């Protein structure tokens, strides 16, 4: 034969099914008390402008 | 005297001017195998005896 070497190993389906089942309990959102900071300020020698 | 082009002085601009043969190649994702020895794989059938 003349082809690329591919290891034809057999996995176990039970762990794959268990992982698929466990993937359904994940949460895409999150719950926070305060929102993240979205603005900051830099001061200079001036007293009237930043 | 030999009527052949063994050695020729060639400019750099015409180095790639000898590309005129059509080549066919097979994909690396397909396999090529020889099945000549598969022609002798067989079994005989014995006649029943009493």
């Amino acid at each position: 034969t003349a082809t690329r070497e591919v290891d034809f190993t057999v996995p176990d389906v039970q762990k794959i099914l268990d992982d698929i089942k466990a993937l359904a309990a994940e949460q895409v959102y999150k719950i926070v008390k305060v929102p993240s900071i979205s603005f900051r300020h830099i001061v200079m020698q001036s007293r009237d402008r930043v | 005297f030999i009527n052949k082009r063994i050695v020729e002085r060639v400019r750099v601009g015409q180095i790639l001017a000898v590309l005129n043969r059509r080549f066919v190649a097979y994909k690396g994702k397909m396999r090529i195998m020889d099945i000549t020895q598969s022609l002798k794989m067989g079994t005989k059938l014995a006649a029943p005896t009493v």
